[PDB]
């Protein structure tokens, strides 16, 4: 019942640019119980090899996760990221932004 | 401002399965972390071992391993003793702050399923009032061994005062430095009928303060929505600022970034060319 | 397999699991009626019991080498301890939870309840004969507690199942106690050639479990070890 | 937190058929398997098939499943039914990422109705050898459509069938038989 629900964000460290190297983060933070398991997508699919950052709390006792991995955009290539928490009825996918 | 605080997550998914976490912390930044296979401080940095001694870290490393196993193995009875619920989670969190130069302002507070606890106050584990009484129960058994809180009073009041004070001059390097940032623009999720959302990311700028804004000349669009400041894998930071207009008033308008690694040369970027388009 | 206890005493059942796996190993109570569910399990790294949510910490304990050997002691045995205890631990891969050889429970509050099985076998009806040319050889083990019985049929002195049939379930003989000793039957069909041979042995072989050697008996009736008890009949020419 | 309830819990169908088994259960976790288990009468516990969290509908051998997660409904098909896969089926949960323990279902009993060529049922009296002037009445040749019964009083004593051991080629039939004290002893109307 006190349990949180995470807050997903989803960037880019650099300007799309197709054929050039950029990275993917999500952010998944303000979450509580830990077990979290996020998922970064390419076109729908799981993307292997994705790393993350340990896990911490903020002052507020919630925890935060970055999930970042290295990536060339196309034109027809789509990424999201997928959050699977004991608050979700279903796993919440937060698409990346492009023009 | 700055604070130097050792954080502890404790994990009990069931009667197996239980995870346990320990990591060091410059107030947004990850210094140390715990290696349970060996039982050992990982430093991240070459600089986060401070002023200590090797000779001296070794006891460190001794006191974290013997209180960790002695800790995090008399909680599974206590989940059986009491009526914890799996999942439960505890999470301790101590340290010290830089007020003005440094020094005085140490803190030490444990929360059981996310909310406060218990804390230690200069000798002793005062309950959260509002936290009922079984942080009273926990409080008396974490008061009745004097000697751990004698350490505990020891490592609040000396060892991390005199620590931070080595780790921010060994650390000067690191955390005076400045990064650029770079910005771009794009556009945003478009509101209703009429109207566009300008969006204005600013990404890999150290250190964390920022200045961000939609302007329209010298005009300040105080429309402006500046969201949260993320991290990235480094330690830059990432910024997006939007704005949202009517879509017959969209040129003129331009984003500008100050921020102390320009020194004064403000990032200005101006909605033209294919965006207009 | 099947152990007795009277209320107030103690069980240590054995574990006969295959071999060595993952280190936990979890015991399971499995009743009549009900869903099983885990009593505690066994921390091999540590040599340690942890227990389930509402089990007092005095009642079970387990001990000894993993690999087949396994012991779980109960003490203070109330009657509502009976039931099947199984030992469970996870595969490798934590595919499947690998489950042991099942040991059935049964206290009682008086040990005099136990009591051995009296077999009878019931020579075919001669109508039945009749129009069938088959042999109807009913074996009948009545009057025993607990309600584990192994009955085999046996011609010559050679244990044959090839024509046999037997109760699944037994019958308590008067359903209104707990202490109720119950019966079993068990039918046999025999060419009528065969059974009008009278040089055939048909020996109705009944195993029952009760007391063991160590037990203490306080009564002038024989004592209800574990023992076998069969009965035998004879072919009748005409 | 977790509940699994198995509705029924006796079952019967003739053997070289297909019979459902259904399993509904009631948990709080986005990953997690399910089990299903063969209890055999001797006390004797084995694993049959599982069935994952978002993993297809499953199978192996003659075993299948329904998966229906939307209303959290797995039902256990057994097709081509035999004579030896006639024991009683649990369905279990547990956790897909921490697994400690098994949420059991309380048990579905599914015995097999055996083939019945030329049925001839009939009702028979035998004596013991003994002689202790103790009788038994046995009805045999029953088809698998018929009962198993029981009757009142609290004497007389009357069985529920029964099924063949390795039985190579045997006389694979149906008998029940049922005993009292002599005294009415009336075996041609006590089945009725
Ligand atoms: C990354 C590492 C490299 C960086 C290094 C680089 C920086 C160097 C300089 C740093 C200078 C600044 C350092 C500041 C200290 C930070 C504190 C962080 C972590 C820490 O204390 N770990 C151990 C504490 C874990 C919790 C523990 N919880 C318990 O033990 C039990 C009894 C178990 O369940 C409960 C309980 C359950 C539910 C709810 C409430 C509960 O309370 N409570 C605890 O509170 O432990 C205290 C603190 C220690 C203690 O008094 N020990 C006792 C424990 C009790 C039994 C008696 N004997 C003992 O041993």
């Amino acid at each position: 019942g006190i349990q949180r629900t995470p807050k997903i964000q989803v960037y880019s460290r650099h300007p799309a640019e197709n054929g050039k190297s950029n990275f993917l983060n999500c952010y998944v933070s303000g979450f509580h119980p830990s077990d979290i398991e996020v998922d970064l997508l390419k076109n729908g699919e799981r993307i292997e090899k994705v790393e993350h950052s340990d896990l911490s709390f903020s002052k507020d006792w919630s925890f935060y996760l970055l999930y970042y991995t290295e990536f060339t955009p196309t034109e027809k290539d789509e990424y999201a990221c997928r959050v699977n928490h004991v608050t979700l009825s279903q796993p919440k996918i937060v698409k990346w932004d492009r023009d | 401002p700055l604070s130097f605080h050792v954080i502890w997550i404790a994990s009990f998914y069931n009667h197996s399965w239980k995870q346990n976490l320990v990591s060091g912390w410059l107030s947004d930044l990850q210094t140390h972390t715990w290696d349970s296979n060996s039982s050992t401080i990982v430093f991240l940095w070459p600089w986060s071992r401070g002023n200590f001694s090797n000779e001296e870290w070794k006891e460190l490393e001794t006191l974290f391993r013997i209180r960790t196993i002695r800790s995090f193995e008399g909680i599974r009875r206590y989940a059986h003793e009491l009526q914890f619920e799996y999942p439960f989670e505890i999470q301790v969190t101590g340290g010290c702050e830089l007020h003005s130069g440094k020094v005085s302002g140490s803190f030490l507070q444990l929360a059981y399923q996310g909310s406060d606890f218990v804390s230690f106050q200069n000798n002793s584990w005062l309950p959260y009032p509002v936290a009922g009484n079984m942080a009273k129960h926990f409080c008396k058994v974490l008061n009745q061994n004097q000697h751990e809180n004698d350490i505990t009073h020891n490592l609040l009041s000396d060892t991390c005062p005199r620590f931070i004070l080595g780790l921010l001059d060994a650390g000067k390097a690191h955390l005076q430095r400045q990064v650029k940032p770079e910005a771009w623009l794009s556009h945003g999720p478009s509101p209703g009928p009429g109207h566009l959302q300008l969006v204005c990311h600013v990404s890999g700028f150290y250190p964390k303060p920022v200045w961000v804004m939609w302007m329209r000349g010298e005009q300040e669009q105080q429309g402006t929505q500046r969201g949260d400041i993320l991290p990235s894998a480094d330690g830059t930071w990432y910024l997006r600022a939007t704005l949202e207009v009517a879509a017959g008033e969209a040129a003129d308008l331009s984003c500008r970034v100050k921020h102390s690694s320009l020194e004064g040369q403000d990032i200005v970027l101006y909605w033209e060319g294919s965006l207009v388009p | 397999k099947s152990v007795i206890r009277q209320t107030g005493s103690s069980a240590e059942i054995t574990c006969d699991l295959a071999e060595g796996s993952t280190g936990y190993i979890h015991w399971y109570l499995h009743q009549e009626g009900k869903a099983p569910q885990r009593l505690l399990y066994y921390d091999s790294y540590t040599s340690s019991v942890v227990l389930e949510s509402g089990i007092s910490p005095g009642k079970y304990d387990t001990y000894g080498s993993t690999r087949k050997n396994l012991r779980m002691i109960l003490r203070n045995l109330i009657e509502n301890d009976s039931g099947v205890y199984y030992c469970a631990t996870w595969d490798g891969d934590y595919y499947k939870k690998l489950f042991g050889s099942g040991t059935t429970l049964v206290v009682t509050e008086d040990l005099k309840n136990v009591f051995p099985p009296e077999v009878a076998v019931f020579e075919p009806s001669e109508a039945e004969i009749s129009h069938t040319q088959k042999a109807t050889l009913v074996c009948l083990a009545t009057g025993f507690y607990p309600d584990h019985v192994e009955l085999s049929w046996w011609v010559n002195g050679k244990e044959v199942h090839s024509g046999v049939c037997t109760d699944p379930q037994p019958l308590k003989e008067q359903p209104a106690l707990n202490d109720s000793r119950y019966a079993l039957s068990s039918r046999l069909r025999v060419s009528a050639t065969f059974w009008q041979n009278p040089r055939n042995h048909f020996r109705c072989q009944v195993q029952f479990y009760g007391l063991s050697e160590n037990d203490e008996w306080t009564q002038d009736r024989a004592k209800p070890v574990t023992q076998i008890v069969s009965a035998e009949a004879w072919g009748r020419a005409d | 937190a977790q509940k699994v309830t198995q509705a029924q819990s006796s079952v019967s169908m003739p053997v070289r058929k297909a019979v459902t088994l259904n399993c509904l259960y009631e948990t709080s976790w986005w990953s997690y398997y399910i089990f299903w288990y063969k209890q055999l009468p001797s006390k004797e516990m084995i694993f049959l098939i599982r069935q994952g969290s978002d993993e297809q509908n499953a199978k192996s051998g003659r075993y299948s499943v329904n998966f229906k997660k939307a209303a959290k409904s797995v039902a256990l098909t057994i097709s081509a039914l035999q004579l030896e896969d006639s024991a009683k089926y649990f369905c279990a949960l547990g956790e897909l990422r921490w697994p400690d323990k098994l949420i059991f279902g309380k048990g579905t009993r599914v015995t097999v109705e055996p083939n019945i060529q030329n049925p001839d049922p009939a009702v028979y009296q035998l004596r013991d050898s003994k002689s202790s002037d103790k009788s038994v009445c046995l009805f045999t040749d029953f088809d698998s459509q018929t009962n198993v019964s029981q009757s009142k009083d609290s004497d007389v004593y009357i069985t529920d069938k029964c099924v063949l051991d390795m039985r190579s080629m045997d006389f694979k039939s149906n008998s029940a038989v049922a005993w009292s004290n002599k005294s009415d002893f009336a075996c041609a109307n006590a089945f009725n």
